[PDB]
């Protein structure tokens, strides 16, 4: 008898793999491990990973797709950008959770507009209904 | 707190 | 007061992360396996492999761009596990299932090992 | 031919806080 | 009576104009608009405006003013020049921001010597010490 | 501690506050010396050599022309005959100096030329000026 | 020649 | 983090008249 390993071609889909990757990406961020860029927003600094910023922000995609800034390590945003709004959206990029409260939803939305996070803006538009 | 789920796409799709 | 949860966000981030690898964008390490090489992101490799998490946290071994795996590691087995880290999809081919399982032990990916053990039959 | 499985448990180690 | 306008002369100084011009030049550069040169630094390249390069670098001014080298399209720097050092200096030219991270301070400084950017050098010595 | 002559400010960003003004002045010196100028603007009887990049930076009209592939390779631009060569010369100096010089009897010209060149921020500063 | 300062934006912003 | 410094002096060379 043949103890052969199964019929053959097979594929396994790990449903929660995407979530566990992102959670671990945050743990790396929260411990400042392999953070490769510091975002300067109105003299207040935020460290993050360039790849996560590109995946989420259409703006950070445009920025680090460009040769000048692709391999650099500092980005100064428009000084009008609210630092609180950016910090709320950076936590969304890593946790899938958007922590908007009443009073800062207008700042969170207009900052998502600056970062070219198109789908996050629309979810705020419907959240005024 | 109010927790509302969103089943749609959350960020843009980086083209191939 | 409120909070919104985007259920497929993590799935969208991983897809975009694989598109960056696909276009070779901000890849910061090459993994040499026997003859062949594999470019990837150190953050994705640390998120998924207990072994890669171990080097890239070591102080001296943080600023290195070429990792050489042991010559015994099968490139075809590593490539299957690498595509897994970016896609949640582990493709066990006709003749690789033992290699993929073995490489997963080397990479300290204990959960993928445990899943294949429940899968292998004979 | 291309039989697929869904594993819904944890896939990778959990990087500690 | 008369609705005459100003009965004399006056000059309006637009602060942040130069800051706004350079940002738009940076945008034109980021879009490969009217870039007239690529700077090859070892295994790396950079599109740029020869007008911006000449403004900031003694070396690029010395080259692109020469009648013979005026209409050059590709400039290969010395193979010793550090690309990450030059990358920081080209970024500075378009932003007014010189980022000296712990990795490559001496690299940024050395490349600024090579590029005849003596004012940047004198500022690294001014603040960075040992 | 003292045995280690490591470069003291580890990570630092130096903001050269006047670097923008310095770059724009040197662009103007290159203009005055006709160095790497790529276009001549003909305003009625006079001619103005300039750099298209500085023109696109400041003018919405020049940005719109030098933007489609068919027109960014043009050597000679003829402004409309109605455009005052004096009014244009004042605005062109503003592009290279951040200084808009308004002598008596030129302010309406500068304002009208700015509307032509689609420099709407200058135009609005002139509206504030009259009033 | 009375000078006047102007701290507003002087020219349009070229999109990224 | 990154220590920010202003520099009010001339940043580049002055192309002569």
């Amino acid at each position: 008898s043949d103890l052969y390993l199964r019929p053959g071609d097979s594929q396994i889909q790990f449903t929660r793999h995407a979530s566990d990757v992102l959670l671990n990406l945050n743990r790396l961020r929260s411990r400042d491990i392999l953070t490769d860029v510091v975002i300067v927003v109105s003299r207040e600094q935020f460290r993050a990973h360039k790849t996560v910023l590109m995946a989420c922000s259409g703006l950070f995609y445009s920025i680090f797709t460009d040769q000048l800034k692709r391999n650099l390590s500092v980005i100064n945003l428009d000084p009008e950008i609210n630092p609180e709004g950016f910090n709320i959206l950076l936590d969304f990029m890593y946790t899938s959770r958007l922590n908007l409260r009443e009073g800062n939803i207008m700042a969170v939305m207009a900052t998502a507009m600056y970062l070219q996070m198109e789908h996050v803006v629309d979810t705020c538009r419907k959240f005024i209904k | 707190i109010t927790t509302i789920k969103e089943m749609g796409r959350s960020i843009h799709e980086i083209p191939r």
